RNA sequence: UUGAGAGAUACAAUUUGGGAAGAAAUUCCCAGAGUGUGUUUCUUUUGCGUUUAACCUGAACAGUCUCAUCGUGGGCAUCUUGCGAUUC
């Protein structure tokens, strides 16, 4: 949700390294024969290959990110364009008064 | 935009109709400004409450 | 013919013609662009070796 | 008194006593930065070419601007909000800025004037690691770039190539001393329109900027993939 | 083994290796430009050509475990280069702390620090240590002794590792050793008569070789116990043998190998042994040894064809005269070429395209016409070699073998 | 010092009328626009009305070209020229008390104290060159 | 101090340094932030120079935020005292602005120096 | 297209003759 | 006479395109490109370009004392008639 201490904890595993507590539960989630993942930052690649998933990124996940990216807000949630714009500016003003401190 | 400002302007600060008419015409500015009233210029006493 | 081939030719092959106020230039081709590094620049070129045959070295 | 409009519909040119270019508001009520404000009922505030950077390549006419008011548009370079205020009343309250920069000195006046707009939304990183800002937005419509670093064109490459969906478009803003001084803006710009058609970027149009810019220009392109 | 040409008015001033242990050897290169320009040693063609984002590169040099590629650019900026990405991928790193003159030569202590001489006779010390307070800034300068009545140009620049100096050659025939810290003179030797373009070490810094416009090889000892334990260098010796210049010297030394190689504006190579310079042997290379071929002739009509950088020559023995020649110009370089027997078409080829031309003898000349064929417009060729009058085989530089006027099954080789 | 004063507010005075007069101004462009094509013959053609649309109207100047009034003839054309003409001499003002207080600020700081002689130069635009001495 | 943006090396420092001497000579230099700020203010200064070697350098560093406004450039050099010495007072001096002459016998010189320090910017 | 172009001429002119110069330009 | 190469700059016709008038012939407005005839700008190019030079600098104004500033008187009106600047 909009809780600004689970915003502001993703943003900070995803300005750093992806090994979060939502990655752990998406481990969880995923979890059936140790299958395959696309990661989107190279960088995160302790959670990319941690524990039973085989992870590819690679100069054709950014276009499949690409797509996913494009078509996020127009079938995989239940939500609208401009919400995803007010929660993703929530985050950004959130995160931004996080590091320029006031 | 007080901070980007020189101390001599500190100084006038308050008292801008007095230093522009006494530059306007070749007069003596004045010396005290909006920091008249602090308690150091209070403890001072004479011209060297100017200084 | 004998005194203006080099015109000719010149004007053929150079791009980047004037439209009034517009210059319309060409862009290169990915062919040349991937098959050879880039020219020297002559400037230099002829800075460093003016240099090693400059007149106070006495050549011969 | 008579404003007519430009061929960017939210810029416009106020004709009368001054024949000067200008777009609306999105701010009801106020200027940002004592730019001057004419009213024709309706608010407006003045664009300056010299004050700021897309003025001047609209200035000296840029066709297929690709800021535009159906779309949102990534701004790389502003660092405060005398650029992307206007980008914001040019965007209007459809679509979306995103002002990205990394010296958070203007930083603060970048988020004070995104506090009044909800149109602009700020990210405090630097613009050669998009990854960092993965998780804030995709997928833009129009990249503006006015980063004044050498590596222009691989920052914007990594940020078209990652945010900036296809046949959109592309702006830089290009410096000649930043990348090479002592040698001639003719050179050095089509050394980077060179640079940048080596990645998806076709050059449409490059110009110089020069009453406005002391050697600059403005490229666009579009984003082939 | 390999020749990997470029076209016309290209050159190349610096090249440097990189072979990180257990990946490919890496060949970059500088040329007269704003780009480096990196080579996959399979196809004989640039696989990069990363622009650096300063003017115009002057010296190229890498890192010590060559992770970084430092390029110094005429208008005074050190660019570093992140090289370790992969072969291929070059990343912008940092540009260093800039200046006014041009940086003309380069080369690293360690992966820490980055000297450079210029061209206003100076010497600068940069930090390229990265998480440092001082990282990218000039830590020292040094001036070397100017020339009375002409500008002052520090050409060569090398770390000796044993000792901790930098060894110098400039444009009066200087040659300088300098400490490292401290930053400061140790001795100068008045060597050469003019320049000294290229100066290089063996593995243990006994021995400093250093060569110049000059055209003398000079070497610099520091062999002897006392020499080592008191840090003196002394001017051992000095050899005649190149023809014009030398502008580029080197040296490799191993358990079974142990010469310094050495080449100029004279066309050839010469190797000399590393310790022992002065009293062992040396081979001047024949200038051209043609692994290549330029020249062919066919047995009808007694003629020859040759090709230089972008045009053929054909001439007939008779005396002999040359009767027909193809400077195409919408060529930029050439490669090899053959002839059909019976003396009727030439095919030329490259390895971006090729083209071929049928020929007529009209007399005292030739008449040359293309003909037009796409699939050999759009190929690859390294050899073509004329099966019969009209079909040739084909060898494309990504490893196919093509039968026009298709495909030759090949089997794969154990990597 | 208060003459060097009077002088030196009347010039800030005529420098902030000159910035914010010229920021209420529009200047003509001047830029090498260049257009960038496909392989000779769009090149060696017109570039067919890409932008401009009217060969007469909106070519040739780029303020604002397009995509299809109280005397418009000369008096509005005159007073965007005498507006032009107000910041011109702005700056004429503003560069004349700008030497005419630096000529005073010279007088100024030679009559403070220190050891200094005229230095005359080719012309006769003397100079007053100070002792290598610093201040006690 | 890590805050202290373009910071001088030993040959641009001393030829900053030796022009500030001359300056100093020709009396055409204000030494001091304040005077420094002013000459910012009125547009009639070549070239600023700061000390990075005052405890606070937040009292030097807002002139640097007007002259990225008024694309003067702007140099530190890593003595205050050494910076007092060299505009030739008995004070150690924190920034000195080099104010504009174009009759100036040591014009040359200020370019030279200014054309150094804008390529660092 | 007669009543079309001629329009927008007309328009063009109307518009573009209202802010320009002839003898004005150079001054 | 830069030996050669490229840019602006006058004259002439020949033209390329967007609109408006006409039956077309063609006209009219606008914006442009290219070739011949003059000036001129930039890069090699040789006798040699000057092979030294320029500038800064060391205790470098001042006994016939030098300089500054405020005044006083006088000359120059057959004109240094004098600028918040030295006219002698």
């Amino acid at each position: 949700a909009a809780n600004a201490l689970e915003e502001a904890n993703s943003i900070i595993e995803g300005k750093v390294s992806s090994q979060l507590e939502k990655l752990l539960e998406e481990i969880k989630k995923d979890k059936k024969s140790t299958l395959i993942v696309s990661e989107t930052k190279l960088a995160n690649a302790i959670n990319k290959l941690g524990l039973n998933f085989n992870v590819v990124s690679d100069a054709v996940t950014l276009d499949i990110y690409r797509a996913i990216k494009e078509y996020l807000p127009e079938l995989l949630p239940g939500m609208s364009d401009n919400d995803l714009s007010k929660m993703s500016l929530g985050l950004a003003h959130s995160i931004g008064r996080h590091k320029l401190k006031f | 935009s007080l901070a980007k400002s020189p101390a001599s302007t500190i100084q006038i600060l308050g008292a801008e109709k007095a230093l522009f008419r006494a530059l306007k015409t070749k007069h003596d500015t004045p010396k005290y400004g909006l920091l008249y009233h602090a308690s150091l210029v209070g403890q001072a006493t004479g011209k060297n409450k100017g200084k | 013919i004998k005194t203006k081939k080099r015109k000719t030719l010149k004007n053929l092959r150079k791009d980047s013609v004037k439209r009034g106020k517009f210059r319309v230039q060409l862009l290169s081709t990915t062919q040349d662009s991937k098959t050879l590094p880039p020219k020297k620049e002559s400037s230099i070129i002829r800075s460093k070796d003016r240099w090693l045959n400059r007149k106070a070295l006495n050549k011969g | 008194v008579v404003i007519e409009p430009h061929r960017h519909a939210g810029v416009y040119i106020a004709r009368g006593k001054e024949d000067l270019l200008v777009t609306k508001n999105m701010a009801p009520g106020e200027s940002v930065y004592g730019e001057k404000r004419i009213s024709v009922k309706v608010e407006y505030r003045v664009w300056n070419p010299f004050r700021s950077k897309l003025a001047a390549g609209i200035m000296g006419g840029l066709d297929e601007l690709f800021i535009a008011p159906g779309k949102k548009v990534l701004y790389l370079g502003a660092a405060s909000g005398t650029s992307v205020s206007h980008v914001s009343d040019v965007v209007g309250p459809e679509g979306v800025v995103y002002a990205v920069e990394f010296s958070h000195r203007p930083g603060r006046e970048l988020i004070s004037m995104a506090k009044k707009r909800p149109n602009i939304i700020p990210i405090i990183e630097d613009a050669r690691h998009p990854q960092k800002y993965r998780m804030l937005i995709g997928m833009v419509d129009c990249v503006f770039a006015d980063v004044a670093q050498p590596d222009q064109a691989r920052i914007i490459a990594l940020n078209s190539h990652m945010f900036l969906k296809d046949q959109g478009g592309v702006v830089i803003s290009i410096k000649a001393n930043c990348i090479d001084s002592t040698v001639d803006a003719e050179t050095v710009f089509a050394r980077e329109v060179q640079k940048l058609r080596e990645e998806r970027i076709k050059p449409l149009e490059q110009l110089t900027l020069e009453p406005y810019e002391r050697d600059h220009c403005i490229v666009v392109g579009r984003y082939m993939r | 083994e390999m020749v990997i040409e470029g076209g016309k008015d290209r050159s190349i001033e610096g090249l440097c290796w990189s072979n990180v242990n257990g990946e490919s050897l890496r060949l970059f290169s500088i040329g007269g430009s704003t780009v480096v320009t990196e080579w996959d040693l399979a196809t004989g063609l640039p696989l990069r050509n990363y622009d650096c984002n300063s003017g115009v590169i002057w010296s190229i040099s890498i890192n010590d475990s060559q992770d970084k590629l430092s390029v110094g650019c005429d208008n005074g900026t050190v660019v570093l280069i992140d090289i370790s990405g992969g072969p291929g991928v070059l990343e912008h790193d940092t540009i260093l702390m800039r200046q006014e003159a041009r940086v003309l030569t380069l080369a690293w202590k360690k992966d820490d620090f980055v000297i450079g001489g210029c061209s206003d006779g100076r010497i600068r010390i940069w930090s390229a240590q990265k998480n440092d307070e001082n990282m990218g800034r000039l830590l020292h300068t040094m001036k070397v002794d100017k020339a009375k009545k002409e500008s002052t140009l520090v050409w060569s620049v090398i770390y000796l590792p044993r000792t901790d100096q930098i060894a110098s050659g400039d444009s009066t025939g200087s040659i300088k050793f300098w400490d490292f810290q401290f930053a400061t003179l140790n001795q100068s030797f008045k060597a050469h008569d003019a320049d000294v373009l290229c100066l290089t070490t063996d593995t243990d810094n006994n021995y400093v070789f250093s060569a110049g416009v000059d055209r003398k090889i000079f070497q610099f000892s520091q062999n002897t116990n006392k020499s080592q334990k008191n840090n003196r260098w002394v001017n051992s010796s000095n050899r005649l043998l190149h023809g014009n210049d030398i502008r580029a010297i080197c040296a490799y030394q191993s358990k079974g190998a142990d010469f310094l190689v050495s080449g100029g504006v004279e066309k050839t190579l010469v190797i000399n042994s590393l310790t022992s310079f002065s009293n062992g042997n040396y081979r001047k290379m024949p200038t051209v040894e043609p692994y290549s071929k330029n020249v062919l002739v066919n047995k009808e009509q007694r003629l020859v064809v040759s090709w230089s950088e972008s045009t053929v020559k054909i001439w007939t023995m008779g005396n002999y005269k040359l009767v027909c020649k193809l400077t195409l110009k919408d060529d930029q370089n050439i490669s090899t070429c053959s002839l059909s027997p019976d003396g009727q078409v030439l095919v030329v080829g490259r390895p971006s395209t090729t083209k071929v031309f049928h020929l007529q003898p009209v007399g005292n000349k030739l008449k040359v016409t293309k003909l037009d064929n796409d699939l050999l417009l759009r190929t690859s060729t390294k050899l073509v070699k004329f099966i019969d009058n009209s079909k040739i085989v084909i060898c494309s530089c990504e490893d196919d073998v093509f039968i026009v006027d298709q495909e030759v099954e090949l089997l794969e080789v154990t990597s | 010092t208060q003459d060097s004063n009077y002088v030196r507010t009347l010039r800030q005075i005529e420098l902030k009328k000159l910035e914010k007069g010229a920021k209420q101004l529009m200047f003509k462009s001047s830029g090498n626009h260049t257009i960038f094509v496909d392989s000779r013959e769009k090149m060696n053609e017109f570039t067919p009305e890409k932008f401009f649309n009217t060969t007469s109207e909106m070519v040739n100047r780029s303020e604002n070209r397009l995509t299809k009034s109280i005397m418009p003839k000369e008096s509005l054309d005159k007073k965007k020229l005498k507006k032009f003409k107000q910041v011109k001499q702005h700056l004429q003002r503003e560069t004349q008390l700008k030497q005419v207080q630096q000529r005073m600020d010279a007088q100024r700081e030679l009559l403070k104290k220190g050891s200094k002689k005229k230095i005359v130069d080719s012309s006769g635009k003397i100079s007053f060159k100070w002792k290598k001495q610093r201040k006690r | 101090n890590p805050k202290a943006f373009p910071l001088a090396d030993a040959a641009l420092t001393q030829q900053i340094l030796d022009v500030v001497q001359q300056a100093a000579n020709l009396r055409q230099l204000k030494k001091g932030a304040n005077e420094a700020t002013k000459t910012l203010n009125r547009g009639i200064s070549e070239f600023i120079i700061m000390a990075a070697d005052c405890e606070p350098i937040e009292i030097l560093l807002h002139l640097p935020l007007l002259c990225e406004d008024k694309n003067v450039p702007y140099v530190f050099v890593p003595s205050r005292v050494a910076l007092g010495r060299a505009c030739g007072v008995s004070r150690p001096v924190i920034a000195a602005s080099i104010t504009t002459n174009d009759a100036s016998a040591i014009k040359t010189q200020i370019y030279a120096v200014k054309d150094k320090i804008e390529t660092l910017l | 297209r007669k009543y079309l172009n001629k329009l927008i001429k007309r328009n063009s002119q109307n518009l573009r003759s209202w802010d320009l110069e002839e003898e004005v330009r150079d001054e």
